[PDB]
């Protein structure tokens, strides 16, 4: 089958940094990149769940999400690991 | 792979019909919630509920795959989508 | 990498000419190494320049950590406050302000700084040590630097030698990865001591009288009186005049100011900073072009930009330099302030096409320098006998005037064989060195103008002006000069892609006729210049500047040039250069437009085909068909009533001081003659009292869109421009820009705006500036219902139905009132939410601090429950805010409660503040309410009683009630009355609205209870993290009493430290000033405790009367400002140690932490980058202030921000949220 | 089969409004958001044609077309039926 | 089902070819009008008549069919394109 | 079997204008359109080498890259042919 | 076709395992410099040496096909990359 769903399966429990493809999103009057942290809840042949996920925003670094979110794989563009996002990271 | 990276959405949107979900796009209106009725080819009928603009309101949506960012469906036993109210 | 430096201060003599001007009270920085080299030569050299005395400039790479240890020699204790870093206020702050420690040095001392860099762009440094607006000052003496950051892994050269530099002007930078470029610098400054070789102030040698004060770049300037001097003795040329030889190198030579030198195509970034304190400048360079924002691609445009005191901007040529068409020769570049550049602020940009390696010399015999080429291009070929390059081949002669160029008057002269050999293969004229129009076949236009001389009427009343001087077509000279048509200015429209050529003529007598206001002028010749077109400098700039050619016609002549256009421009300015300040102010001046391709222009009456005039129709196949209108404003308008008495004389005959006459395309309409039967001011805009304007007024059907262009050929004043119940889009291009409904305008300025007309009715346009109003500047738009027989209908839109409409008359009597209860606005929708509020309007005392400054005669708004509390006494007034979530309908209900014996002027006139042409006018009793950027219904809920639209205005026992909707995230808007604009306006009656996100909820700070009124408030929303919210208000022109009830005159009984003479002061800058109905004068402060370091700090006076706020670290923070209003002079904003985007919307804005050119109307709302305490999180005290040094600072329009480190009991946190 | 053709087919002569995908468009200097509204009179297995149709331009919010236009199936984001094109829609 | 878009475009364009058409797409130049020519793979050739930029006019050009926004197909009895010339 | 391949060894050597679909680039906070020009150098079944290539830049229309670039063959959206890029055109 | 040349795209890049190569994109942060160490699907290793930020230094990064615009590999007998040196 697919190696990358092994390989979430393997990199279970532990926190990376995805970013998509998408230029810009729009919440509200509220504009921002699509930057993402969080911890590796659950995966599927298709996508995976993130919980707790904190999106990075310009004036709210360190802001909360109150519920979980899903990711398609084909939407991925890059993404690391061992990163506890924390600490303080370039956002310009 | 691609064609079983699309089963598998379609699959897993399809065992959700009925439920509660969110929805958020690049485009415009760039936001949907409501309850999901039912699917036609890679096209998903939607009954929305609370949207960008009151004008957009009470009525059915069409929504193409290619272009879902990120999304999330109630379960249960799940953390209940906060109640949004108009107030 | 770790960086270090070593600044040390010093006080020295400064020259800034050859003929021995200078400064003998002089404070600059300076490196360490160079301090003995630099007093040596200043020994040697009593009175002449040398270019080691300049201001300071060092350059550090992106990311890096700098250290810089500062040394004292001055007398005075002394600091440096940076600016766009990130540090710990702490250590590095620069003064000793709240609770933090003192950060200045005595003389003799040293300290550290530790600062980090993550943005690119201008670091600006200066010192708050000693904040005098006299001579005595710091800052003013010309006490400040910059620190320049490049991008990452860049490297600096000697543009020279190429060996390393450490400090310097001009420098040269490389990359691995991006292109070369050359990089220079831009000091603007003004009000210095200057003292001539007698010691003794210069004098103006036309008047006798006193000169004005300094006003130059890099500590350089040259006058003109210098030079007529030198040509009063009779050596050089007798025959030149006045001016026409100011700029010509080859009389002179070449001047002490700044030359900027280099090859052609080779890219180049100039850097441009002021470190003035009082006036506002204009930038304007020749034959190039560049974007409006350097980071994102979609911004317009620009040619020339405004700039305010302590701000920068950085400026990017298109294509490099010579432009497109890669052109050479000389290029001025210099402010377009007249009297400012009769002064003297002037510089020049040579280009050059042939290596130089410094073996060649100029036709003076002086030898010129080399120049290193840049490494990744071709070099340029080497000078030859047969092929000497410029300006070698020109054929002049030392101590003359410029030649003509060749072939281009008819029967001029031929041409030599260098200039054969120099030029292209196939010359023409109007191109000989350089073809613009690409040497392709595209569409020809031609065109034939000419100058006439004759007198105009202004207005009803008979004021005229017998010497007026205008362009004119030359099919139309016979019309017009038989009095058929009614003069205007010139404005001609071409599409894109078009080769333009045009004859001119000169049919004006060559002397001017004095009067009280100017001398006898002799203008035996004249030009033409033009902006924003491709051309060949050398033969069509219309001017005389450098070893150019003179491009000037003789009555009688004819002269042809050629332009190219290339691409959809907006509106492009074109006037004379050579005698502007003789006659400029008497009307010569004109602009061009440029139209989307395959447009057509039909006139807005019968529809036959035109291609001139300033109201017409466009005609597209494919996009909408608008209509199209454009405005030109002047002032010094030179007028004679119907007796022949002069108007506003100055006090001598040719001053330069405003005699102060406005007026819009030749008409205007003071409403000192508009006060009907009743007296009431509050119907001076009916038309049914005294009929409609002599003001252009434009005309269209309900849903036609529309597009204004908007010009200024004024001399030296600014203004500001106000809509009421229309708004557009800031950015064209980019539609993520913010929406705005005011643009404020300097001279030479070019803007275009867009939308379409919601609803029938009657819509108000003017400049909202107090003198701007009271002398008659505005105007009207008008839009049918039905359809009118002397009005086309546009081709692709439909038809009106027709109905039978009764133009109303003017009858003299108030019109009817109107019924907002009956309809709804535009937009909105059945079954929408529902707000309500009361408001009540009285009079009552006010304090401004602890001090007994107050005001007896203030008049508020308020809340009618408030009404009480504020009445006993036991609370001090405040400002209204209201709020409201998106989509709401919003209700209000209005009353008045004024009286008469309380008004202290009842005859309407004011001593104090004054404005020019006082007259009796009574103040009225009926008040009414303003808004913007909101929909509704014109006709019921526009707040004013404008053309034939019925009243809106509530007297005394009645009640109205007004319906707004919210459509758009907007943010802050503002509110202010037009009831009564001379007596209401000043005293205080205004308030701000604020518009804010779906599902959202206020909290008050402290009880966590439900707020509805207050500038400091907490926001929740169930999908967004929390914020602080934190409002202000800017105003000034207010009249104060002291403690044992004398009147106070400002600025005059304001200077620090008290001193007795001071010279005169215009006549809009007096009045208070401050913030939120508070202020904190600091004379009390320095009279209590005199010593000058020490007067910030609340540790030995006390915490300020300015409002406080407070925050925890990592806390969301958003501010919102608004300024409702009435002087004219532009204030600027800035806040220590924080920065935010310049549009909130679009991601891709630059970054910067001020907010520039601020008049009446402006709005902005403000998120800080990181939370409080920037990114690092450090916590301390911040100021936030004005950059105005003279008298803003002193008159109290200053803050203080805290950010608690320890938990305390009265300030809940965010995180029990 | 393809199902769109069949609903397509028996949703034939009435309103409907259309958004593709594009950020924003540009025509001789002019640029909006890629949005459109009108009747549906063709129908083809890759395309469809609109005709009269009216595109919304934020200062012309009824501008009208003068010739037919064709969008293929792949480019559609997202759609509505039974809405009038004269009514007034929110825009900012 | 993909390609069987793919393909039914390529045969609506290959019917056309001879005829005028205009073509609008989000990147630069941004618009097309000429006559098609030719058709190569997935890229079709037109020899453009008018567009943006009169310097870039007279000449070929290629566009890849997956680019392509909206387009129209002169046909006899149909609507003509409006004679956009340049007075 | 591939007809493009064909024609790209038929154009061989000669120059090349090219436009990627991307809406803008950035490099080291340096942004502008992807418009490239330059000589043909070497062909593969999946992309092309251009050598030496020119970048247009606002500020330096005629900008040389120190390295060869190499471009997929499905990220392309226009280009032409028998141009030399010596010449000035507008781009703004 | 299009999985062909997705084919003749993964065979060029894993015949360069063990080379420095250099990778623009559009999306942040828009440039990589590094070593090709695995291969993953469609997915590509890079051991990164020089970005946009130095702070985002001396780690690894995964990079999806379908987002790279330009790319260069070098070879013996080409030149060579330009090292962007911090002095």
């Amino acid at each position: 089958n697919d190696p990358l769903f092994d390989f979430f399966n393997k990199h279970m429990g532990k926190q990376i940094l995805i970013i998509t493809e998408s230029s810009q999103l729009n919440i509200l009057g509220q504009t921002f990149r699509p930057i993402f942290c969080g911890k590796v809840a659950e995966v599927e042949p298709g996508h995976l769940t993130l919980s707790p996920v904190t999106i990075k925003i310009l004036n709210a670094p360190f802001h909360k999400f109150p519920i979980p979110l899903s990711i398609p794989f084909e939407k991925i563009a890059h993404f690391t690991t061992d990163v506890d996002c924390s600490m303080r990271i370039p956002l310009v | 792979v691609n064609e079983i990276h699309d089963s598998a959405i379609l699959e897993h949107f399809r065992n959700g019909i009925g439920h509660k979900t969110l929805v958020i796009s690049p485009s415009y209106p760039y936001m949907f919630v409501g309850i999901i009725k039912e699917l036609i080819g890679d096209t998903v009928m939607i009954d929305v509920e609370t949207t960008h603009f009151a004008q957009l309101e009470n009525r059915e949506w069409y929504i193409h795959i290619h272009n879902i960012e990120v999304f999330y469906i109630e379960r249960p036993g799940a953390p209940k989508i906060p109640k949004l109210e108009d107030y | 990498m770790l960086r270090k430096f070593h600044v040390v201060g010093i006080s020295t003599r400064i020259v800034v000419n050859t003929f021995g001007d200078h400064n003998p009270n002089g404070r600059i920085y300076v490196l360490k190494e160079n301090e003995s080299k630099l007093k040596d030569l200043v020994r040697k050299n009593p009175y002449k320049p040398i270019d080691l005395v300049q201001p300071l400039a060092i350059r550090a790479n992106e990311g890096d950590i700098v250290e810089i240890l500062f040394e004292n020699q001055l007398s005075f204790s002394a600091g440096m406050h940076f600016q766009e870093a990130d540090y710990s206020v702490l250590s590095s702050d620069g003064a000793d302000a709240g609770y933090n420690p003192d950060t200045t040095v005595e003389p003799g001392g040293e300290i550290l700084y530790r600062l980090n860099v993550n943005q690119e762009g201008i670091c600006f440094f200066t010192d708050l040590g000693n904040v005098s607006s006299t001579e005595q000052g710091s800052s003013v003496q010309g006490l400040f630097g910059a620190l320049l950051v490049q991008k990452r892994g860049s490297s600096w050269t000697d543009p020279v030698t190429g060996g390393p530099i450490n400090s310097g002007v001009y420098a040269d930078i490389h990359h691995p990865f991006l292109p070369s470029f050359r990089e220079y610098a831009w000091f603007f400054n003004d009000e210095m001591e200057i003292r001539d070789l007698t010691g003794e102030r210069p004098l103006n040698p036309m008047t006798n009288q006193e000169a004005e004060s300094f006003h130059g770049v890099n500590l350089r300037y040259e006058p003109m009186t210098n030079r007529k001097r030198l040509m009063e003795a009779g050596v050089v040329c007798p025959d030149c005049d006045s001016e026409e030889v100011h700029h010509d190198s080859w009389v002179f030579g070449d001047p002490a100011t700044p030359i900027l030198r280099g090859y052609v195509g080779d890219p180049a970034v100039i850097r441009l900073i002021h470190g003035g304190v009082k006036e506002t400048h204009v930038f304007h360079y020749h034959v190039h072009q560049w974007l409006g924002d350097s980071s994102n691609i979609n911004a317009e445009i620009l040619d020339a930009q405004s700039i305010s005191p302590q701000t920068h901007y950085s400026i990017q040529p298109l294509y490099g330099l010579g432009s497109l068409h890669g052109a050479i020769g000389d290029s001025i570049i210099h402010c377009h302030l007249y009297p400012a550049f009769g002064i003297g602020m002037w510089g020049m940009n040579r280009v050059f096409d042939t290596l130089q390696d410094g073996s060649q010399c100029y036709p003076n015999g002086v030898r010129i320098k080399a120049l290193m080429p840049l490494p990744d291009r071709p070099e340029p070929p080497k000078p030859t006998p047969e092929k000497p390059g410029f300006p070698n081949f020109i054929p002049g002669k030392v101590g003359y005037k410029a030649p003509r160029p060749p072939l281009g008057i008819v029967g001029g002269r031929e041409m030599t064989e260098l200039e054969r050999n120099a030029a292209i293969e196939n010359p023409r004229p109007g191109a000989v060195f350089v073809d613009p129009c690409l040497d392709q076949d595209p569409v020809v236009v031609e065109f034939n103008v000419s100058a006439i001389e004759m007198p105009v009427v202004y207005n009803k009343q008979g004021w005229h002006d017998p010497k007026a001087r205008f362009y004119v077509m030359d099919e139309d000279l016979d019309d017009i000069l038989s009095g058929k048509k009614e003069p205007e200015p010139l404005v001609f429209h071409v599409p894109a892609g078009t080769c333009i050529r045009m004859n001119y003529t000169n049919r004006m007598p060559h002397i001017l006729d004095g009067d009280a206001f100017q001398l006898v002028t002799r203008t035996y010749e004249n030009g033409f210049h033009i902006h924003f077109v491709k051309f060949d400098v050398l033969a069509c700039d219309g001017g005389n500047v450098g070893w150019n050619y003179d491009s000037a016609v003789l009555p009688g002549q004819t002269i042809r040039y050629e332009w190219y256009a290339e691409t959809e421009l907006k509106a492009f300015f074109f006037h004379d250069h050579l005698f502007a300040n003789s006659h400029q102010q008497h009307g010569v001046f004109g602009a061009g437009v440029i139209q989307p391709r395959f447009s057509k222009f039909l006139d807005s009456r019968t529809g036959d085909e035109v291609d001139h005039g300033t109201q017409i129709s466009v005609e597209h196949p494919l996009i909408p068909d608008y209509r199209d209108q454009t405005l030109f404003v002047h002032d010094f308008a030179l007028l004679f009533d119907k007796n022949g008495r002069p108007i506003q004389p100055p006090e001598y005959p040719g001053s330069e001081d405003d005699p102060g006459v406005f007026g819009v395309n030749f008409k205007c309409e003071p409403l000192k003659f508009r006060l009907g039967e009743d007296c009431d001011p509050a119907y001076s805009f009916s038309s049914y009292v005294h009929g409609d304007p002599v003001t252009p007024i434009l005309r269209a059907y309900e849903g036609d869109p529309i597009r204004i262009r908007l010009l200024q050929g004024a001399h030296e004043e600014s203004h500001s421009f106000n809509i009421h119940g229309l708004r557009w889009k800031e950015e064209r291009p980019d539609l993520g820009s913010s929406m705005k409904a005011q643009q404020h305008i300097g001279i030479s300025e070019s803007f275009t705006f867009e939308t379409e007309i919601p609803a029938s009715g009657d819509y108000l346009w003017a400049f909202e500036d107090e003198e701007d109003v009271w002398l008659g500047t505005w105007g009207l738009i008008r839009a049918y219902k039905g359809r009118m027989e002397d009005l086309i209908v546009l081709t692709d839109r439909e038809a009106l139905p027709e109905g039978s409409a009764e133009t109303p008359k003017p009858t003299g009597k108030p019109p009817e009132k109107a019924n907002p209860l009956a309809s709804l606005p535009p937009g909105a929708y059945q079954g929408s939410p529902v707000k309500k509020f009361e408001v009540v309007a009285f009079q009552t005392p006010i304090q401004y601090n602890s001090y007994g400054d107050h005001d007896p005669y203030g008049i508020i708004f308020a809340l009618k429950e408030d009404v009480e509390d504020i009445l006993t006494g036991k609370k001090n007034p405040v400002p209204l805010i209201l709020r409201a979530n998106v989509g709401d309908l919003v209700e209000v209900t209005l009353t008045s409660e004024l009286k008469k014996e309380l008004f202290p002027f009842q005859d309407g006139i004011h001593p104090y503040p004054p404005v020019k042409e006082q007259s009796f006018y009574p103040p009225s009793l009926r008040i009414s309410l303003h808004t913007s950027l909101l929909n509704y219904d014109v006709k019921t809920s526009s707040g004013d009683t404008v053309g034939y639209n019925p009243d809106q205005t509530v007297g005394p026992g009645e009640t109205i009630t007004y319906r707004w909707f919210v459509d758009g995230q907007f943010g802050m808007c503002s509110m202010w009355d037009m009831a009564d604009l001379r007596n209401h306006r000043s005293f205080g009656t205004f308030g701000a609205f604020v518009a804010e996100s779906r599902f959202t909820t206020y909290l008050d700070p402290y009880s966590l209870e439900k707020a509805i009124t207050g500038e400091n408030v907490i926001l929740r929303h169930p999908l967004l993290p929390a914020t602080r919210e934190f409002v202000l208000i800017l105003h000034d022109g207010v009249r104060l009493e002291d403690k044992d009830g004398k009147v106070i005159i400002d600025p005059m009984d304001g200077v620090v430290p008290d001193t007795e003479e001071l010279e005169e002061v215009d006549t809009y800058d007096y009045g208070s000033r401050g913030f939120n109905y508070r202020s904190e004068r600091l004379i009390n402060r320095y009279k209590e405790h005199p010593v000058m370091h020490e007067l910030f700090s609340s540790e030995v006076f006390g915490d300020p009367a300015t409002p406080l706020f407070e925050a925890y670290p990592g806390e969301p923070v958003v501010m919102r400002i608004t300024t409702p209003a009435e002087r004219r002079r532009a204030h600027t904003f800035h806040l220590h140690g924080h920065y935010w985007k310049f549009d909130s919307k679009d991601l891709d804005s630059r970054i910067q932490s001020f907010l520039g050119h601020m008049v009446t109307g402006h709005t902005d709302d403000l998120r800080l980058i990181g939370g409080a305490g920037g990114v690092f999180n450090f916590p301390g005290d911040y100021l936030y202030r004005s950059g105005n040094i003279r008298w803003d600072i002193e008159l109290g329009m200053w803050g203080i921000f805290r950010v608690h480190k320890d938990s305390k009991e009265n300030l809940p946190r965010l995180e029990e949220v």
